[PDB]
């Protein structure tokens, strides 16, 4: 309702004694949202990745680089043809609000018991020997029954896994080895021998197989986010760019709230984001017009309410601390600030103190004993 | 005789410009108020000293 | 073509000191007026960089290890150091990467190449035209299965010069990380006769190549009837990166200006 | 004695822009870490003294 | 948490995957203030 | 335990979409047909 | 956590399940040192 | 088990219980005496550990 009613609330009392009370810091709110994305017009190759005529063998999994294209993951998400669609460093809804630096589709086929092994930090002969995901995999695993496309009645033995290996393979490592595994203590040269094995074995994928023994086509999408210059982006149109006004910006998925401004920071041509001592962004190169923007958080400060107690009067004065009388009147209720109260914006007594801005108290040249201590040599009192 | 007075907006430190984080901070009740009371206690007493 | 040019003098393995070199921008973030701490594959300060020569007599092009990444620098004149070969077999049993600056364009390629025992490029020196021109390419006999291929827009880069001391320093960092070959580089003018310049200057990233291959060894390519020749006098130094923490001093405008190797 | 701030009228005139970067305090302010002025100025301390 | 940047949790994750990550950051940052205010209350007694 | 107000919401769906009846979900049943509140108190019961 | 011995966790659980149990032990241990150092900073004022 | 002088007929397959003992197969998988040893949920190397 009013600054006194904020102090009554803050203290949990209907009576407020004489004093200067700390209250919620005020913050000037965003006038509008900005969105800004690199302009790419071709839609990414989803019909090539999710609809090729043949996929790779899991032992020799294919890796396609997706770049310089627009990604509409709503098509992949909304499509019912998928049995698994799990993401590990993004929620699946947010994929359309977002941009990616380098994106890839690891494409291969596996048994329906093995889909669990494709999740990061796993074990069993797929996670161990032919397709390991890193402990921090950022991306999505996408899988579906392709028995109608891939499988033939006697067995589509074109699909090969690896049953043997000297060691568990490293994340995103691919291994074309056909060199013979030595299961006995003996060495084993040439093509074959006793307790010597060809390290690869084929799936007998048939339509007469039970569900789980059928071919599941897998795509694993891998991508990295928000750390470098984007080359793949979701289906959001850029707004116009505005400056010196508080706004909800979004550059390449770098969502935030701030005043944007033209920067004199001489970014070297490879750079796109600038980070503060606090590990937050404080500059950005605009992806459409290659100028550097400073980002500042929209103007804010402490508010403190100076009161002569409730038993006397309800009248109060408000100190915007560390703030010049200007940023006050800028704080016009037109741009949404935290405090739903704006009644004091009237002024006509808006005294400027070293401590900040004092509204609702008259500045008398006469010097009295300090009553309520405001700071930097100033005090306030309630008098005729 | 004194040290620098400080005051820390406990919501803006933890949950800067976020409403979701602010709605989650409420689940810890009075902790931020306790922090601002303690810092106001220190800061008033630098003017006592 | 493919030929072994065996006319050379035997010299022992040389070394020199990596005083304050092989520091590069560890990410694509702007920072300024800050001393930033980062852990990555950097050249350890004051390490033995292994030292190689081309002379009159000497044409030092060994096949070298590549483990945890490489620092490569050439004090250079007449454009002698033109490229590098990378892989793990070099005999078409597995893929390898070629990076070459020829007389006109740069070519970058991944293939099951069959490389020569002595790979090189050759220039006809002052042959009645007063100019110099490239004529010999002898690096691999064939390049069948290939999986990455790029060629730059065309230029002419000159292959002539005989000044005494070196006027160019060229520095490169090569990291093959998670399927990406990352190149960072610098150029600076100099006036030095026979050693790596004492000083500091950080390497900007310049290209990132998605090559995907294993690299375990490398070898650099030099400009030069079949045997008996004159090499241009040029010198190159090689170091190995290690996981070392670095403190990086950014100045005012926004660029690395000094560094401290925390170990 | 060389201080880092004292609540000497911060006005985003030098902070917002070139001086949000190289300032412990600009990162302090932007995160709810505020320094308040003392009740007695360095002139009033000198009048008592 | 997956990130130190609060908006890179809230623009990446939804309303139920984010809550796990945001609460590690609330717990870690709240403990960072309780450490600082303990240091500063003890400190204020050295000045007192 | 005892319950203050209770409602059984009764309907038929495809068996895939039983998951979309979990709280906090999305997909054409969870989107515009039968959305749960994210802090749903209750039980979801399904049979072929 | 499933044990006070840090190796008994790492011997019996994979990376993501051990990271849950280990983060309990880190959160606990660290809260032991922040308690000890608080007691010692207060006790150092009794001695000062 | 493996070295018995007579085995059973398959229609009257034996069932020898085993306990309070150690399972060292080093005179076993490491010997070429079997024309078929296959395990179906473990690597034959891991039986010792
Ligand atoms: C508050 O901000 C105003 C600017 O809006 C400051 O006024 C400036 O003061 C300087 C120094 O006297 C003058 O040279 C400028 O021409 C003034 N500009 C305007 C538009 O007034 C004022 O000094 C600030 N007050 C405090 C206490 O910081
Ligand atoms: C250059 O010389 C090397 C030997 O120094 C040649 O390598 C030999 O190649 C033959 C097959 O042509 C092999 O049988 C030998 O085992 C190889 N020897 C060595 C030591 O590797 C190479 O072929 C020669 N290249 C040219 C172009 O003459
Ligand atoms: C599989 C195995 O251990 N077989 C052994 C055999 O080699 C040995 O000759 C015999 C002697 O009694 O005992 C049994
Ligand atoms: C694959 O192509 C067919 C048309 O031949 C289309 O109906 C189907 O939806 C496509 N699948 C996906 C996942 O886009
Ligand atoms: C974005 O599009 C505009 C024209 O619509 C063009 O000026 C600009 O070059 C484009 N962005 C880039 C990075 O080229
Ligand atoms: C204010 O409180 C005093 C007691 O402290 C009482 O005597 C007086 O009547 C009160 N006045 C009003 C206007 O409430
Ligand atoms: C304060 O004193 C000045 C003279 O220094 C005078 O001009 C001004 O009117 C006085 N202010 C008030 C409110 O009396
Ligand atoms: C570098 O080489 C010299 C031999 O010239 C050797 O004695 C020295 O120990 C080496 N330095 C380091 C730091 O490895
Ligand atoms: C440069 O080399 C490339 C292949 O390495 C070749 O295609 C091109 O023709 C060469 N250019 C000239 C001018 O010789
Ligand atoms: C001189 O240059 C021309 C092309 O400019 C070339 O065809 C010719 O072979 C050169 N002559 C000699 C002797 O190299
Ligand atoms: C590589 O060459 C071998 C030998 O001809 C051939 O069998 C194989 O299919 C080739 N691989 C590719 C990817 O072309
Ligand atoms: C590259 O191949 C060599 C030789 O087989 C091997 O030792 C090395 O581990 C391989 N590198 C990677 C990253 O797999
Ligand atoms: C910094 O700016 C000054 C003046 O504009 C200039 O002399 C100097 O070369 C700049 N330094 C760098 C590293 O750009």
């Amino acid at each position: 309702l009013d600054p006194l009613s904020e102090t009554k609330c803050t203290l949990k009392s209907f009576t407020v004694e004489k004093g200067i009370y700390q209250t919620s810091n005020f913050r000037v709110q965003p006038t509008e949202s900005i969105v800004r994305f690199p302009n790419i017009t071709n839609l990414c190759p989803f019909g090539e990745v999710f609809n090729a005529t043949r996929f790779a063998s899991v032992y020799a999994w294919n890796r396609k680089r997706i770049s310089n294209c627009v990604a509409d993951y709503s098509v992949l998400y909304n499509s019912a043809s998928f049995s698994t669609f799990k993401c590990y460093g993004v929620s699946p809804t947010k994929l359309n609000d977002l941009c990616f630096t380098n994106v890839y589709a690891d494409s291969f086929v596996i048994r329906g018991d093995e889909v669990r092994q494709i999740a990061p930090g796993q074990t069993g002969k797929i996670a161990d020997y032919n397709y390991k995901l890193p402990d921090d995999f950022t991306g999505c695993v996408i899988a579906w029954n392709s028995n109608n496309l891939d499988s033939k009645v006697g067995g589509n033995y074109n699909y090969l896994y690896r049953l043997f290996r000297k060691s568990n393979l490293k994340p995103f490592e691919r291994d074309i080895s056909t060199e013979i595994y030595q299961a006995g203590s003996t060495p084993c040269n040439g093509v074959e021998g006793f307790n010597c094995y060809f390290p690869l074995q084929s799936y007998g994928f048939q339509p007469t197989n039970g569900v789980g023994y059928q071919p599941y086509r897998v795509v694993v999408l891998s991508f990295e986010l928000l750390h470098a210059p984007a080359t793949v982006c979701g289906p959001k149109k850029s707004t116009n760019l505005v400056k010196n006004k508080c706004v909800n910006f979004n550059f390449n998925g770098l969502t935030g709230t701030g005043v944007l401004t033209e920067s004199n920071k001489k970014f070297l041509p490879f750079q796109q984001f600038g980070r503060d001592i606090a590990d937050t962004t404080d500059a950005v190169r605009d992806p459409q017009t290659l100028e550097i923007l400073d980002i500042t958080p929209c103007s804010f400060g402490g508010v403190s309410v100076i009161t002569p107690g409730t038993n006397t009067s309800n009248q109060v004065a408000v100190l915007y601390q560390g703030v010049n009388c200007t940023e006050v009147p800028v704080a016009i209720h037109a741009d949404q600030l935290t405090p739903t109260w704006r009644v004091y914006s009237t002024g006509s007594n808006v005294f400027q103190t070293r401590a900040g801005c004092l509204i609702g108290a008259e500045h008398v040249n006469n010097s009295y004993e300090c009553d309520i201590p405001i700071g930097a040599g100033i005090c306030a009192s309630y008098q005729t | 005789v004194s040290m620098t007075k400080t005051s820390v907006d406990c919501t803006m430190y933890i949950c800067g410009d976020s409403t979701e984080c602010s709605n989650l901070l409420l689940q810890y009740g009075s902790f931020c108020t306790q922090l601002n009371r303690a810092l106001t206690g220190i800061a008033v007493e630098q003017d006592k000293n | 073509q493919c030929v072994n040019l065996t006319t050379r003098t035997q010299l022992p393995p040389a070394y020199t000191n990596s005083f304050t070199r092989g520091v590069y921008y560890p990410d694509k973030v702007f920072r300024s007026s800050v001393l930033h701490s980062t852990q990555d594959l950097f050249l350890p300060f004051f390490s033995n960089v292994t030292w190689f020569h081309a002379i009159h007599k000497r044409f030092d092009n060994p096949v070298l290890p590549f483990n945890d990444g490489v620092y490569f620098a050439s004090t250079e004149k007449s454009n002698i150091i033109r490229g590098w070969i990378f892989g793990t077999t070099l005999d078409s049993k597995t893929q390898s990467l070629l990076i070459v600056n020829n007389a006109t364009n740069v070519v970058i390629k991944v293939c099951e190449f069959q490389f020569c025992n002595d790979p090189f490029l050759g220039v006809y020196y002052h042959k009645n035209n007063k100019s110099w021109m490239e004529s010999e390419f002898r690096v691999y006999s064939s390049a069948n299965n290939c999986t990455f291929e790029y060629v730059s827009q065309p230029f002419l880069m000159d292959l002539e010069g005989k000044q005494g001391n070196f006027k160019n320093l060229r520095e490169f960092v090569f990291k093959n990380i998670d399927g990406y070959f990352k190149i960072y580089s610098k150029h600076t003018p100099i006036n030095l006769v026979r050693d790596l310049p004492q000083g500091f200057s950080a390497l900007e990233p310049l290209v990132d190549l998605p090559i995907g291959i294993n690299i375990t060894r490398f070898q650099t390519l030099l400009a030069l009837s079949s045997s008996g020749w004159t090499a241009g006098a040029a010198a190159y130094y090689v170091g190995y990166l290690q996981p070392r923490t670095f403190l990086l001093k950014y100045n005012e405008n926004g660029t690395i200006t000094d560094a401290v190797d925390c170990a | 004695v060389t201080l880092a701030d004292a609540g000497f009228i911060k006005q985003y005139g030098d902070c917002l822009g070139d001086i949000a970067a190289r300032d412990l305090i600009c990162a302090q302010k932007f995160n709810g870490l505020t320094v308040l002025p003392p009740l007695l100025t360095d002139e009033m301390i000198a009048q008592y003294t | 948490a997956i990130s130190s940047v609060l908006n890179d949790i809230l623009s990446r994750l939804d309303k139920v995957e984010a809550e796990v990550q945001i609460d590690r950051l609330i717990t870690g940052r709240l403990q960072s203030l309780q450490t600082y205010v303990t240091q500063q209350l003890i400190r204020a007694a050295e000045i007192r």
